[PDB]
Order: structure tokens, then sequence, then C-alpha cells
């Protein structure tokens, strides 16, 4: 199969630097070009740059000349985009993907990384509970939940029962409050009969901070 | 350089619809066109290339038309799996511009919302606020109203909400809206209510409970 795996992505304040890497496999990664595309929160697409890793000859996009440097390491299938000085403007996901014919529309893409610049310092998220109650019954169905709130940057990973419950679960994109610090909440709606059979715990992990947190929701008297 | 305008900006269309989305070149492209999918949270797909060439994989019912400076993308019957925003871009000419993205949603048969209501937990409490969150949950469309109101008092300017993308297999939203005070302001207070005005439901719905009680 073929699989493109971005990694590097993360905060960094104006004028900061970063490294963002390509792990390349299911194919001959010599064979063909590799650009970096990225595309900032809530916005289009715009196209960074390409690589030959045959030659390491680049070609990048006009404003991105000085401060975006793309190379490869043609002994790990791995491509780099060394970005300096960078500016608030550069806030993206970057994608990594395949460039086969020698136009330049691209066939395969990565997950893409994020890269947040801003001076806001990094800081974990409070985990809350969202307590279940007959105000959030509705017949056959409860509504329980977490809110996980005041972190930096985005983003945090939210699971049930670590990963063994999944349907009805619904976790909402974070919004970004006055003070600078984003929020969200995680909800699941499960059968008004399981509640005070089953335990529910939200597992939150917010990898900027390094911090991981697990909450149990139990039902509460409102 | 060349720009890509794409139209409609967004459209709704019911399953097994055709649906036609347009991508204009300021100039002659000839036919160095391809498309994109883009679901949310996911990586853009490759759709067609050389403006009418179906990428090796994708769904037959995904089809390119056109050439110079006039585009379309076509799905013979769109499936709830479909909700994207699909871009174009021309790939000749440098800088390789893509189109800014048609943002294509399912109609579906209206569905009124669950609402369910969450008073704020006593361990946030400590921490000096309070957070009341309203959940609006799988509905249909995505227009809907949330209203707060404090002691009869309605809210403006301390409430956020958030929506969920659309779900891929039934087609319904969900919403959460959340209210933020001080502990201070939360306790000078007793009755907290969401009221939720949405087309599914006839007359506005409200959920409520009491501070002192909750």
């Amino acid at each position: 199969e073929v699989q493109l795996v971005e990694s590097g992505g993360g905060l960094v304040q104006p004028g900061g630097s970063l490294r963002l890497s390509c792990a390349a496999s299911g194919f001959t990664f010599t064979d063909y070009t590799m650009d970096w595309v990225r595309q900032a929160p809530g916005k289009g697409l715009e196209w960074v740059a390409d690589v030959n890793p045959n030659s390491g000859g680049s070609i990048y996009n006009q404003r991105f000349k000085g401060r975006f440097t793309l190379s490869v390491d043609r002994s790990k299938n791995t491509l780099y985009l060394q970005m300096n000085s960078l500016r608030a403007e550069d806030t993206a996901v970057y994608y990594c993907a395949r460039n086969l014919g020698p136009s330049f529309y691209f066939d395969y893409w990565g997950q893409g990384t994020l890269v947040t610049v801003s001076s806001a310092s990094t800081k974990g998220p409070s985990v809350f509970p969202l307590a279940p109650s007959s105000k959030s019954t509705s017949g056959g169905t409860a509504a329980l939940g977490c809110l996980v709130k005041d972190y930096f940057p985005e983003p945090v990973t939210v699971s049930w029962n670590s990963g063994a419950l999944t349907s009805g679960v619904h976790t909402f994109p974070a919004v970004l409050q006055s003070s600078g610090l984003y929020s969200l909440s995680s909800v699941v709606t499960v059968p008004s009969s399981s509640l005070g059979t089953q335990t529910y715990i939200c597992n939150v992990n917010h990898k900027p901070s390094n911090t991981k947190v697990d909450k149990k929701v139990e039902p509460k008297s409102c | 350089d060349i720009q890509m305008t794409q139209s409609p900006s967004s459209l709704s269309a019911s399953v097994g619809d055709r649906v036609t989305i347009t991508c204009k070149a300021s100039q002659d492209v000839s036919i160095g066109v391809a498309w994109y999918q883009q679901k949310p949270g996911k990586a853009p797909k490759l759709l067609i290339y050389s403006a009418s060439y179906r990428y090796t994989g994708v769904p037959s019912r995904f089809s390119g038309s056109g050439s110079g400076t006039d585009f379309t993308l076509t799905i013979s019957s769109l499936q709830p799996e479909d909700f994207a925003t699909y871009y174009c871009q021309q790939y000749y000419i440098y800088p390789y511009t893509f189109g800014q993205g048609t943002k294509v949603e399912i109609k579906r048969t209206v569905a009124a919302p669950s609402v369910f209501i969450f008073p704020p937990s006593d361990e946030q409490l400590k921490s000096g606020t309070a957070s009341v969150v309203c959940l609006l949950n799988n509905f249909y469309p995505r227009e809907a109203k949330v209203q707060w109101k404090v002691d009869n008092a309605l809210q403006s300017g301390n409430s956020q909400e958030s929506v969920t993308e659309q779900d891929s297999k039934d087609s319904t939203y969900s919403l959460s809206s959340t209210l933020t005070l001080s502990k201070a302001d939360y306790e000078k207070h007793k009755v907290y209510a969401c009221e939720v005005t949405h087309q599914g439901l006839s007359s506005p719905v409200t959920k409520s409970f009491n501070r002192g009680e909750c």
C-alpha cells in the first residue's frame, strides 16, 4: 500500500523555526517528485514547493523563497521542509503529496501536520464531566460527556473507554475563546438502560503539553 | 497569475441527485485541470486529471468535463459519503493555483434535534468559572438557533457554539452551545435554560434547571 506520513508540526513563536518530515513508503520513492501543499485554518489550498529526489532540485512558490527549504534523504524515503522566520500567516496544516506525472497535480496526500505560529504559551486542558441526569435523558436515550477547556495549541484527542466506545460519539470542533485558549466538548449518547450498569471514562490527550487525563463521568441529581 | 473561480460556493442536493460544480479559469488552460475531494479532517484526494480523466480507483459517479476556461465536475448520483469540499486546480502554469472550493452537503428529510442540558460540574466551580452546556443532537437542516436565558434574561456575548461536520452515514448534524460565567455571577442566579428553535420543531424547546438543585 501507498502511504505518506508527516510529522514535526507544532507550536513555534513568530520568527521561530521548525522542520517537517515526510516518510514515504509503498512505491519507488525516486520515480516521482514530492511536494508540500498547505491549508490555513478554514481556507483553501496553496502549493508550497516541489523536489526531485533524484537530483535534489527543488522549485518553490514565490513568497516562500528565503524561509522554506526542501531536502530529501533517498536512504529513508523521507522528505523535509525546513522552515525559518515563521510568520503568523504560516499557521496551517502542511500536506505531503506525491507528484506522479510531469505535470503538477498530486495523486496521493498524507494526513498533514499542523503548524501553529503564535507567541502564546502551551497550556494543558482542564477536563470537566458533562454529567448525565434526567436533564440529559430523552426516553431510551441519555447523553453524557466531557468538556475539554482552556488548552493551547490544537489539537487534543478524545476517546471513550479507551476506544472501546465509538458509536454515538460526537467530539465537536474546538472553539477559540476570547482568552486565546481553545475549548471543546465530546459527548456520547447511550441507551438509558446502560447508565447505571456501564462505566464511562473519557480519555483526553493533549500531546503539545504532554498531558493525558482520564475522567470518569458519573450520573448526577439535577 | 491564473485564477480558478468555482461556483456555487456551496450547495445542498438529495441522495441520488445529479450534482454539477463549475470552475472558471481566468484564461485558457487547455486541459491542464484537476479536481480534488476533501472530507472533514482528511487529506484531499485526486478525483480527475487532464480535465476528464477519472483517477484510478475513484468511484464511477465522479466525472469531469470541459477545456479552455470552463470546467465542470459532475457527481451522477450523490451519496451520503460525498459530503465534502471539492476543489479544481490548474497545473500547467506556476504557481499551480487551486480554486476556492465548493462545499457539498446532502439534503435529507427534516429531523428535529434531541435537546440535552448539562449543569456546570462542582469541579469547574472550584476553578472559578461555570460552563453550562446545551446539546442539540442528530438534526437536519443545519440551521438551528440556541438562545440562553438566565432567570428569564436573554444572554448575549457569553456563549459560543460548535457544529459537527455532516454525518457521512445519516447526514445529520449535532451542535453544542456553551454558556460561560464566572462562579460569582453563576451563583447570583437560579434558572438556567437554553431555548432551541429548528425547522423540525413545531414550537421552541426549552431545557432548564435550578442551580441550587444541581
